[PDB]
C-alpha cells in the first residue's frame, strides 16, 4: 500500500528512515528464489485505484514491472488471527463469528454461557493496548455486577 | 406530440403499468398546440391489455355464466346522426361474427363525459360501443386471433360495400384494447372514466399524442392503431403503395385459406401513412413472422460496408433488404405483437427515443426522460436508441433483449449465409465479357442528324457535358431562372421540362448527401419480386447491379446474359400516320407489352433505335409511363423488368424522371457517342476514353443521389415508380391516365400538341441539310435562342431612368416590359374593375406605399461589403426594412454613422449553418427570420466558393480562411413541426420584441404546411418563387426545381382563410417582380408585403454577367477582390429613386381602377380575368384553380392585430423577479430552483437582459449561478452569455447548450445515484448546435449528432453517439469513451481528443478531411491535462479522476484528430 | 469589482450608540432597537480592555486600550412614550426602513408586546 496508510504510527516511520532503513512502497511478494535456503525475493509492483464511493481503494498488479531483491533472511510479518477456542477448550458451544473473535453483549461483556466472561484483544482484532485496558475495566464492572446479583439470589 | 411505452419485464399484470401510462400522458401538454378555446385538442390514444376480470364481472351481472377461456372485446365507432345506419351496422357485425360460429354475449355503451370536448371535435363525434364475443368452440388462442382478424377485415369490406360512412373498428381481439379520441392529452381519464377503475391492470402499455396541421379533426385518424404507434412521417408512401399493389397479385399463405381472397386490397382508401404502414405490418405479422422480424424487413438498418459488425448480421440484413422495399422517413416506432413489445428507430435516427430500467422489473421508453417520476435511488441503467437500433421485451418468457443481443438471437433461426450466395453480380460478367464485338461509332452526319431531332444545341455539349467528362461533377450557375415556362414557349422544349422536382418543407428534413453518404444506396435487382409470405432460397436468386445507369458495354453484356428471355419493343411512330398516330402507337406498344409478358418473357427492353427519315421517336417518358402503368393495372408488373434505351438523355434530370416514372435501368447511348466523337478530336486532352466514361457515370450517380436527397428518400428501390414530381402544363386526363400519381393543378397540352411539336422538330431535322448544331440560348442569352426576362434594352433603360431620375424613362421601361409576348402565368391575367376612376391625388401617399416594400436577404459572402452597406443605407433611409441574409453581419455597424446613415439591417436571418448567430446578433433587429428553403435551390444549402472566403469573412463567420463552405440542407433543429414550434419559442424568448418570419417555397401541398406553421405562433409567411436569383447553385436545381409563386400564394391564402387563421398572419412574396402591375396582381392574390431583390442589384450596376461564382464580376457587385471592388459605382439615391417610381406606378394603377388604398384590393380576386393568347396556340390552361374566392365571413381579409403572438411564460420570469440586485447594482448572486421537463428555454430571457445591460462580455465568468435539480426540459440555456452558470443535477432532454455564447453549463448525476457515469446517457440530441464560445461539462454520454457546427465552444463528455462533431469549425472537444459511426464528418476546424481503449477508432472515423495520430508534443498534452482537471473540478466525476490518477500509462491511449486544412496554419506544429 | 458587496442590510441601535451617525442610518433597509440580549438580559455588552485595538477605537470613537461596558439602560427609553418617540425619530431620519424591537422571553411578555 501507500505510505500515508501505514496501520501503525507516523513518527515510527521517520525514526526508522533516520536509523538507516530503506522502504519500498506498493510492492507485493510473488516468489522466493533459492535452492534449499532463500536467496532472493521476486516481487511485483501494484497500482492503487482511486477511492470508491465507500472509501476503499482497489489494487491492480502492473504487468510490466517485476523485479527481484537480494535477501538472505526473510521475515514474514503478515498478521494474526484468533485460534480455535471451542475445539481447544472442551466447550464447543461458544458462539464464534467468522474470523474467530467470540461474540459478547455490549453491556455486561458476557459470552453465551452464563458465568464465563471474555473481553480484551480476542474480541476486537489487531487493536491497541488502551483498548485492551478499556475492555478489561468494562469486563471487571460486569463481572462484579453479575457476582453481586448471583450472591444475593 | 409524443409516443411512449411501458412494460413489466417479468410479464405479470399490475395496476402500476396503467397508472404510470396515464401519468406519462398527463405531462406532454407543452409540445402540443395550445388553443384559445382550451377544450379543443387534436388527438390522444392509449393501448393496453384486456382486463378479463372486468368483462367477466359484467357478463355475470347481466345474467350469463363467465367462461373459462379468455374473453374477447371489440370497440366500434358507429354513426351518431341517423338512428337507422346504426342498426344496419349492427346487423352487419352480428351476421358476420355469427358466420364463423362464435357466441355473442352482448353490446355495452361506453360511459363518457362529453362536457370537455371542444366545438368542432364534438360536431363529428361518433357513437362509441363495445361488443363482447366469447370463444365457445374451444379453439386455441392463436387461431382465435386469426379468426378475429379475418372477421374484422370482412366486416370492413362489407360495410364499405353499402357505402355507409362514419364506421370504424378501433380494435377486435382477446388480448389488447385501444382507447383513443380527439380530446386533450391530460383529459383522457376524464372522457373515459373506465380507466379509473381498479381492475384495469396490464403488463404493457402504449400511449401517443399527435400534432395536426389542420383544424378539422376526424376521430378514426388518431393513434395508436392496431399493433403500431408511429411518431414522425414517411417519405415514400406514394411509392410503396404501388409496389404493394404489385405484390398483392402473388402473395398467399396456407394460414388464411379461401378467405385470402377477402384480403386482396390490403391498403384501404382514406388512411394516413402510419395507417398504411400499420396495415401492412399487421398482415405480415399475422402470417407467421414476429414483430422484430417484420420491423427488420420493413424498416431495415444501414447496410454499411464496414467490418464493425459480424457477417451473420450482414447476411441477415442482406436477405431483409433483398426481400422487401424499405419505408423511409423520420420515425420513432413503438409496436407490440401479441407476445413481444418492441421499440425501434429508422435508418437515420432523426427522432429521439430514451428509455429507463428500474429495479421493479420495469422498462419505460419515450420521447423525454422525465415524463414519469422515479427516484434516482432505484434506476439500473439509462440509455438511448441509435439509428436503426431496437429494444425488445419478450413477455411469454419474461426477458429483455437489447440491440446486439436481439440481433444475435434473431440471426439463429434460418441459415441466411447459404441463401444469400445465390445472387450474381454484373462487373464479373463485364470482365468475363471478352473485349470483342465493339460496334462502329456513328458517322458525324448521322450523329448530327440524330441530335437535331431532339433539339440539342452546341452549348449543351460545351457547358453542361464537358465538365462531367472533365472533372466528374455537375456545372455551377450563378443567377435565377428568367426563361419562359415550358408550355408558353415556342421553341422545342423536351417533355422532361414539364416535370418539376419535389422537396420537403418543415414537415420533413432533407438528407445531407455530401457527408451522410454512408446510408444511401443505388442498388438494383432484376428478377426480385415474388411471394413475400414464405421462406425459401428462390427469393435470393437474382441479378444485382450497383447502379441503375449502364454504359453500352455493360448493357450488351446484360443483354447477352438475359438471352432469349427478353422482348424488344419498338417505340417509334410513323410521320405520315395522321392526326392520331401517337395515340395509336401508344396503344400498340402497350398491347404488345402485355402480349409478350404473358408469353413467358421476363424482361422488357424498350428500344427506339429504329428512328429514321420516316419514323419519329416517341418521347421515352410518355412511353415508359404508359407501359409501366399498363403492367401495374394488369397484374403483370411483378413478373418482368423494364429497361429503357433513350436517345435524349444528356443531363442528370432526364434519368431522374425516367427512374421516377417506373423504369428499372436506363442506358443512354447517344451521349456516349457524342463523348467518343468529341474525344477522337482531341478535346479532353490526354485522358483515355475509359476515364471519361467513368467520370461521366460518377457524375450521373452523384446527381441522382443529390436529386433523390432533396426529399428524404435514401434508397433508390423505394423511389422508383413513385412519381415524386409535379406536372405543370399537361392535361389532367393525360396525367391521370398515363402517369401513376401526380398532380396537375392547371391543365395543359394534350397529345395533339406533343405530336405537333415532335413532328415539326423531326421535319426540321430530317428534311433540311444540317451543317452544324444551332448555338442555342437557354442558359445565356443569344439572338437565335429563346426570349428572356432580362434583356439589354430593358436593363439599359432602367439604369438610365434610375440614374437621371426621370419618371418618363421609367414608364418607358415598364411599357417595354409589359409589351412582350406572355412568358409567366401573371401575363395571362387582366385587371378589370367596374367602378369609376378617381383622381390620382386621392390615393395613399407615396411614403405609405414605399413602407410596404423590402429587399430580400443577400449574404455578405456573395455580395461585396460596399453593396451590402449601400442597400442597408438606402432602405433605412426611406423607412422600410432591409435584410442581412445568412453569413452574419459586422458588429461595428451596429450604430448610426456620424453623417446620419444607419448601416444596420432590420431583419436578421437564421440560416441552416448558423453562420454568425450570437446573442447580440439577435438583440439588434426588429424581425427574425427562419430560412427553410431558397427560391432558386430548394431543399439544399447555400454554397460559397473557397477563394471567396477572405480573412474578413473568415473572422465574420468564425471559420478557416480559404475553404469551401456549404450549409447543410437540413437544420438539425427542425425535424418536424413541433421542432419548428420549439425553435420559434426559443427565438421569441431571446428577443422580446421581434416578429418571427418563416420562409417557404411554392409547391403543391404548401397550404397545409402554412396552416400548420400558423398554429406555431408565427406571424409572417414568405412565399418565394421559382425565379429567384442566387449567388451559386447547380444548373439542374436552378432550372428544374420550384413552382411559380402565383400557385403557392393563392393556395396559402385560401387554406388560411378556410381554417379561420388568415386574420393572424401576414403574407409576403417575392421572385420576378419588375413593374407595378405585378405588384398589384400579387396584392390581389393575397400578399401584403413585397420583396424586390435582383432589380435592386440592377439599379446599382449589375448587367447580368452571370459570373458571380467565379469572383470576377466586372462592375464589382459580387466580388471579394480588391481591384474589382474599386470599380463600385453604386449609390443609395439610385435605390431610393427605383422604389419611388415603383410606388408611383402602383398609385397610378390604383387610381385608374377606382380604389384609394391597398387594403381595399387585398384578397379581391374577382377583379382578375383570364384571357387566352389566341386561336392558334390551343393551350387548355385554366387558371380558375387560383382564381377561386373563398368567403371569409366576419373577419377581414388581412392581418388585423398589432404586436407579436405572445407565448406562455417560462421559469425565467420568476428568476427575473429575484435577481434584481444584479440589474440594479451589479453584484454576484446565487439561486436554486427545481426543474421539470415541461419547462423550456431555461435561462434565455435572463441572457437577453444581460446582453442588453452589460453586453456579451461585460461580466466575469460565473457572476450569476443557478442550481437546478431534476430533469431539465428542452433547450436548456439556449443563447446564454458569459457570466451565467447553470448547474443541473440529473439530466437534460434535448438541444442543451444551443447557440451558447460564452456561458457555462454543467450537468452531472445526482449524489444518491448508483450509476456508472460513463455508461448512462445524460444529455440528448443536437448538443451545442452552432455555439460560438463558452464551456460545457457533462458527466455521461451525449446523444446524436454531438457538437454539430461548433465554432468556439470547449466541451468534455464521457461518450458520444453517431455523427459526432459533424462539420465542426472551431474549438476543442474531449471524448472519454467510444464514438459512433461517421465520426468527424466534414470537420474543417478545431481539434479533438478521444480516449479509445479497444483500438477501434480507425473503424469508425471518416478519414476524408481529418487525420488521427498519437499525441507527441507536450504543448498539446498540457491542454488535455488542464481540460480534464477542470472537468474533474466542476463535475466531480470518478472516471475522469481515475484517468488523471494514472496519467503516464493512459496518455498513450488518446487519439488526436486534426483537420487537413489546419496542418500548415497552426503555430505549434503537431509533428516533430 | 468582483460583485461582492460587503454592506449589511440591518443596522442596530444599541444602548451605547457607538457608531450611530447620520450616514450610518441611511445605508440600510431595516433598523433595530436592542432592548435586551438573549444571553445576558438586563445587562450591557462587554469588551475587554485589550480587545480594543486602534481600528476599533477609531471606529467606535473611543480611547484605544480601554474596557468598554455599555449602560444596561438606554437613557432614552424609560417608558413606552419614550420608545414611541424613539421609533418616530428613527422613522423620520430614514424614510424607507422599518423598525424592529428585540425582546427576551420571560413571563408577562404578552402585555409588553401588545404595548410595543
Ligand atoms: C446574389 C444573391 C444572394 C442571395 N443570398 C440569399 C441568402 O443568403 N438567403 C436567402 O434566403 N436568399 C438569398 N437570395 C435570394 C433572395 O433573397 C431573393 O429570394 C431573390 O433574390 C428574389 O428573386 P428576385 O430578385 O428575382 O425577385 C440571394 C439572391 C442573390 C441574387
Ligand atoms: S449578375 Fe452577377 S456576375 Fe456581376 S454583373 Fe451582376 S453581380
Amino acid at each position: 500500500r501507500d505510505r500515508k496508510n501505514m496501520p501503525g504510527s507516523q513518527r515510527e516511520v521517520a525514526h526508522a528512515e533516520e536509523e538507516g532503513v530503506e522502504f519500498i512502497w506498493q510492492a507485493a511478494p510473488e516468489g522466493f528464489t533459492g535452492d534449499t535456503v532463500v536467496t532472493g525475493v521476486r516481487a511485483v509492483r501494484i497500482h492503487l485505484g482511486v477511492a470508491d464511493a465507500t472509501g476503499r481503494q482497489t489494487p491492480q498488479v502492473i504487468e510490466g514491472s517485476e523485479f527481484t531483491v537480494q535477501a538472505d533472511l526473510v521475515i514474514k510479518a503478515l498478521g494474526f488471527e484468533p485460534e480455535d477456542l471451542p475445539n481447544a477448550f472442551d466447550e464447543p458451544e461458544l458462539k464464534v463469528t467468522r474470523w474467530g473473535t467470540l461474540l459478547v453483549d455490549h453491556r455486561t461483556k458476557m459470552t453465551n454461557m452464563d458465568g464465563v466472561f471474555a473481553a480484551g484483544d480476542i474480541v476486537r482484532g489487531a487493536s491497541l493496548v488502551v483498548w485492551a485496558i478499556r475492555d478489561g475495566r468494562d469486563a471487571a464492572e460486569g463481572i462484579h455486577a453479575y457476582a453481586k446479583a448471583k450472591a444475593e439470589a | 406530440c409524443g409516443v411512449g411505452f411501458i412494460a413489466a419485464i417479468d410479464g405479470k399484470p399490475r395496476r402500476s403499468v396503467v397508472e404510470k401510462g396515464i401519468e406519462a400522458l398527463k405531462a406532454v401538454w407543452h409540445r402540443g398546440a395550445v388553443d384559445a378555446d382550451g377544450k379543443t385538442g387534436d388527438g390522444a390514444g392509449i393501448h393496453v391489455a384486456v382486463p378479463q376480470k372486468f368483462f367477466k364481472d359484467h357478463v355475470k351481472v347481466i345474467g350469463h355464466r363467465a367462461p373459462d377461456n379468455k374473453l374477447a372485446v371489440g370497440q366500434v365507432f358507429l354513426p351518431r346522426i341517423s338512428l337507422d345506419a346504426q342498426e344496419a351496422c349492427r346487423c352487419i357485425v352480428e351476421t358476420e361474427i355469427l358466420a364463423f360460429g362464435y357466441y355473442i354475449y352482448g353490446w355495452r355503451q361506453v360511459p363518457i363525459n362529453v362536457d370537455i370536448i371542444g366545438e368542432k371535435a364534438n360536431a363529428t363525434r361518433p357513437e362509441i360501443e363495445q361488443i363482447i364475443v366469447g370463444n365457445n368452440k374451444g379453439v386455441s388462442d392463436e387461431q382465435f386471433e386469426l379468426d378475429l382478424y379475418i372477421i374484422r377485415r370482412r366486416i370492413e369490406k362489407a360495410v364499405k360495400g353499402e357505402q355507409i360512412n362514419d364506421f370504424y373498428i378501433c380494435s377486435l381481439s382477446a388480448r389488447s384494447i385501444i382507447y383513443k379520441g380527439m380530446f386533450l392529452a391530460e383529459q383522457l381519464t376524464t372522457f373515459y372514466p373506465d380507466l379509473l377503475d381498479e381492475r384495469f391492470e396490464s403488463d404493457f402499455a402504449i400511449y401517443h399524442q399527435r400534432y395536426s396541421t389542420n383544424t378539422f379533426p376526424t376521430w378514426p385518424l388518431a393513434q395508436p392503431f392496431r399493433m403500431l404507434a408511429h411518431n414522425g412521417e414517411i417519405n415514400t408512401v406514394k411509392g410503396n403503395v404501388n409496389w404493394m399493389k404489385a405484390h398483392e397479385t402473388r402473395m398467399e399463405h396456407p394460414a388464411f385459406g379461401t378467405h385470402m381472397q377477402d384480403l386482396k386490397p390490403v391498403i384501404g382508401v382514406g388512411l394516413s401513412d402510419s395507417g398504411s404502414l400499420d396495415t401492412v405490418f399487421e398482415v405480415m405479422v399475422r402470417a407467421g413472422r414476429t414483430a422484430p422480424m417484420v420491423k427488420m424487413m420493413l424498416v431495415p438498418q444501414a447496410l454499411t460496408s464496414s467490418q464493425t459488425t459480424p457477417d451473420n448480421h450482414k447476411a441477415l440484413i442482406q436477405y431483409c433488404n433483398s426481400v422487401m422495399e424499405p419505408w423511409d422517413g423520420p420515425a420513432a416506432l413503438a409496436m407490440t405483437d401479441g407476445r413481444w413489445v418492441v421499440g425501434g428507430m429508422d435508418r437515420n435516427g432523426l427522432r429521439p427515443m430514451r428509455y429507463t430500467i428500474t429495479t421493479d422489473g420495469l422498462i419505460i421508453g419515450g420521447s423525454e426522460t422525465g415524463m414519469v417520476k422515479i427516484d434516482e435511488t432505484q434506476v439500473i441503467e439509462k440509455g438511448r436508441l441509435g439509428p436503426g437500433e431496437m429494444i425488445a421485451v419478450d413477455l411469454q418468457s419474461g426477458k429483455l433483449y437489447r440491440d446486439r443481443e436481439l440481433k444475435d438471437h434473431l440471426a439463429t433461426l434460418k441459415p441466411w449465409d447459404k441463401w444469400v450466395q445465390n445472387t450474381t453480380h454484373l462487373d464479373e460478367l463485364v470482365k468475363t465479357a471478352s473485349l470483342k464485338g465493339e460496334p462502329s461509332d456513328m458517322d458525324k452526319a448521322e450523329l448530327r442528324r440524330r441530335q437535331q431531332a431532339f433539339g440539342l444545341t452546341m452549348e449543351d455539349m460545351e457547358l453542361i457535358l464537358h465538365p462531367m467528362v472533365e472533372d466528374g461533377k455537375e456545372a455551377i450557375g450563378s443567377m435565377g431562372d428568367d426563361s419562359p415556362i415550358a408550355v408558353l414557349s415556342d421553341k422545342y422544349r423536351g417533355l422532361h421540362h414539364f416535370f418539376r422536382q419535389n422537396f420537403s418543407q418543415v414537415t420533413n428534413p432533407p438528407i445531407d448527401s455530401l457527408r451522410e453518404r454512408r446510408v444511401m444506396s443505388l442498388k438494383t435487382r432484376l428478377g426480385n419480386l415474388g411471394n413475400i409470405l414464405d421462406e425459401d432460397e428462390t427469393q435470393t436468386r437474382l441479378l444485382q447491379l450497383e447502379s441503375p445507369v449502364l454504359t453500352t458495354a455493360e448493357f450488351r453484356a446484360m443483354r447477352d446474359y438475359m438471352g432469349d428471355t427478353a422482348a424488344e419493343i419498338d417505340a417509334t411512330f410513323p410521320v405520315d400516320g395522321g392526326p392520331e398516330a401517337l395515340r395509336d402507337a401508344l396503344r400498340r406498344i402497350r398491347q404488345e407489352t402485355e402480349d409478350a409478358v404473358r408469353g413467358g418473357a421476363t424482361h422488357v427492353i424498350l428500344t427506339d433505335e429504329a428512328m429514321g427519315p420516316a419514323r419519329a421517336a416517341i418521347p421515352a417518358i410518355l412511353a415508359t409511363g404508359a407501359v409501366h402503368t399498363h403492367l401495374i393495372r394488369s397484374n403483370l408488373r411483378t413478373f418482368t423488368s423494364l429497361n429503357v434505351r433513350t436517345a435524349e438523355g444528356l443531363d442528370t434530370h432526364y434519368f431522374a424522371v425516367l427512374i421516377g416514372v417506373g423504369a428499372t435501368t436506363v442506358n443512354a447511348y447517344l451521349a456516349q457517342e457524342a463523348i467518343a466523337e468529341r474525344h477522337r478530336r482531341g478535346l479532353f486532352g490526354s485522358m483515355p476514353l475509359e476515364k471519361g466514361m467513368a467520370n461521366y457515370k460518377k457524375a450521373i450517380d452523384d446527381g441522382l443521389l443529390k436529386i433523390m436527397s432533396k426529399m428524404g428518400i435514401s434508397v433508390i428501390s423505394s423511389y422508383r415508380g413513385g412519381g415524386n414530381f409535379e406536372a405543370i402544363g399537361l392535361s389532367r386526363a393525360l396525367v391521370a391516365e398515363h402517369f401513376p400519381a401526380m398532380v396537375s393543378r392547371i391543365s395543359g397540352i394534350g397529345l395533339n400538341g406533343i405530336q405537333k411539336k415532335v413532328l415539326e422538330q423531326h421535319a426540321t431535322a430530317y428534311n433540311e441539310e444540317v451543317v452544324a448544331l444551332p448555338v442555342g440560348g437557354f442558359y445565356r442569352f443569344r439572338k437565335s435562342g429563346d426570349r428572356h426576362g432580362w434583356e439589354g434594352g430593358v436593363i439599359h433603360t432602367l439604369q438610365q431612368a434610375v440614374t437621371n431620375d426621370s419618371y418618363t424613362t421609367f414608364k418607358k421601361y415598364s411599357e417595354q416590359v409589359n409589351k412582350r409576348p406572355p412568358m409567366q402565368l401573371r401575363d395571362l391575367l387582366e385587371l378589370r374593375s367596374t367602378k369609376a376612376p378617381v383622381p390620382v391625388d386621392e390615393v395613399e401617399s407615396i411614403t405609405a406605399i414605399r413602407k410596404r416594400f423590402i429587399t430580400p436577404g443577400m449574404s455578405m459572402g456573395a455580395l461585396s461589403p460596399e453593396a451590402h452597406g449601400t442597400l442597408n443605407v438606402a432602405m433605412n433611409r426611406i423607412g422600410a426594412k432591409s435584410d442581412s441574409g445568412e453569413g452574419g453581419e459586422d458588429p461595428a455597424r451596429f450604430r448610426p454613422d456620424k453623417n446620419g446613415d444607419n448601416w444596420n439591417s432590420a431583419i436578421k436571418q437564421v440560416a441552416s449553418g448558423r453562420f454568425g448567430v450570437t446573442a447580440e446578433y439577435l438583440n439588434q433587429c426588429r424581425e427574425l427570420e427562419i430560412k427553410v428553403a431558397q427560391g432558386a435551390k430548394p431543399g439544399e444549402g447555400g454554397q460559397l466558393p473557397g477563394f471567396k472566403v477572405t480573412e474578413m469573412i473568415a473572422r465574420l463567420r468564425h471559420s478557416t480562411p480559404g475553404v469551401m463552405l456549404i450549409s447543410p440542407p437540413p437544420h438539425h433543429d427542425i425535424y418536424s413541426i413541433e421542432d419548428l414550434a420549439q425553435l420559434i419559442y426559443d427565438l421569441k424568448q431571446i428577443n422580446p420584441d421581434a416578429k418571427v418570419t418563416v420562409k417557404l417555397v411554392s409547391r403543391s401541398g404548401i397550404g397545409t404546411i402554412a396552416a400548420g406553421v400558423a398554429k406555431a405562433n408565427a406571424d409572417i409567411i414568405l412565399i418565394s418563387g421559382n425565379s429567384g436569383g442566387t449567388g451559386a447553385s447547380p444548373q439542374t436545381s436552378i432550372k428544374f426545381a420550384g413552382l411559380p409563386w402565383e400557385m403557392g400564394l393563392s393556395e396559402v391564402h385560401q387554406v388560411l382563410t378556410l381554417n379561420r387563421l388568415r386574420h393572424r398572419v401576414r403574407l409576403r412574396t417575392d421572385g420576378g417582380l419588375k413593374t407595378g402591375r405585378d405588384i398589384v396582381i400579387a396584392a390581389m392574390l393575397g400578399a401584403e408585403e413585397f420583396g424586390i431583390g435582383t432589380a435592386s442589384l440592377i439599379a446599382m450596376g449589375c448587367i447580368m454577367v452571370r459570373q458571380c461564382h467565379s469572383n470576377t464580376c466586372p462592375v464589382g457587385v459580387c466580388v471579394q477582390d480588391d481591384k474589382l471592388r474599386q470599380k463600385f459605382v453604386g449609390t443609395p439615391e439610385k435605390v431610393v429613386n427605383l422604389f419611388t417610381f415603383l410606388a408611383e406606378e402602383v398609385r397610378e394603377i390604383l387610381a385608374g381602377l377606382g380604389f384609394r388604398s391597398l387594403n381595399e384590393v387585398i384578397g379581391r380576386t374577382d377583379l382578375l380575368h383570364q384571357v387566352s393568347r389566341g386561336a392558334e396556340h390551343l393551350d387548355d390552361l385554366d387558371l380558375n384553380p387560383r382564381l377561386a374566392q373563398v368567403d371569409p365571413g366576419e373577419n377581414a381579409r388581412y392581418c388585423t392585430l398589432q404586436g407579436r403572438n405572445e407565448v406562455p411564460d417560462t421559469l425565467d420570469a420568476r428568476i427575473v423577479a429575484d435577481a434584481r440586485p444584479l440589474f440594479e447594482e451589479g453584484e454576484k448572486m446565487q439561486l436554486a430552483y427545481n426543474a421539470r421537463n415541461t419547462q423550456r428555454a431555461i435561462g434565455t430571457r435572463l441572457s437577453s437582459m444581460v446582453t442588453r445591460k452589460f453586453g456579451m462580455f461585460g461580466l466575469q465568468p460565473g457572476h450569476i449561478t443557478i442550481r437546478l435539480r431534476g430533469t431539465a426540459g428542452q433547450s436548456l440555456g439556449a443563447f446564454a452569455v458569459q457570466g451565467i452558470k447553470l448547474e443541473v443535477m440529473g439530466d437534460a432532454n434535448d438541444y442543451v447548450g444551443k447557440g451558447l455564447s460564452g456561458g457555462t453549463i454543467v450537468v452531472r448525476p445526482t449524489t444518491s445515484s448508483p450509476l456508472e457515469t460513463n455508461k448512462n446517457t445524460i444529455i440528448g440530441n443536437t448538443v451545442l448546435y452552432g455555439a460560438t464560445a463558452g464551456k460545457l461539462f457533462a458527466a455521461g454520454q451525449a446523444g446524436e449528432r454531438f457538437a454539430v457546427r461548433n465554432s468556439g465552444a470547449t466541451v468534455v463528455v464521457e461518450g458520444c453517439g453517431s455523427n459526432g462533431c459533424e462539420y465542426m469549425t472551431g474549438g476543442t472537444a474531449v471524448i472519454l469513451g467510444r464514438v459512433g459511426d461517421n465520426f468527424a464528418a466534414g470537420m474543417t476546424g478545431g481539434m479533438a481528443y478521444v480516449y479509445d481503449l479497444d483500438d477501434s477508432l480507425p473503424l469508425y472515423i471518416n478519414d476524408e478531411s481529418v487525420i488521427f495520430q498519437r499525441i507527441e508534443v507536450g504543448h498539446y498534452e498540457s491542454q488535455l491535462k488542464h481540460l480534464i482537471e477542470e472537468h474533474v473540478t466542476e463535475t466531480q466525476s470518478r472516471f475522469a479522476a481515475e484517468i488523471l490518477n494514472d496519467w503516464a500509462r493512459e496518455v498513450t491511449k488518446f487519439w488526436q484528430v486534426v483537420p487537413k486544412e489546419m496542418l500548415n496554419r497552426l503555430e505549434v506544429p503537431v509533428h516533430l
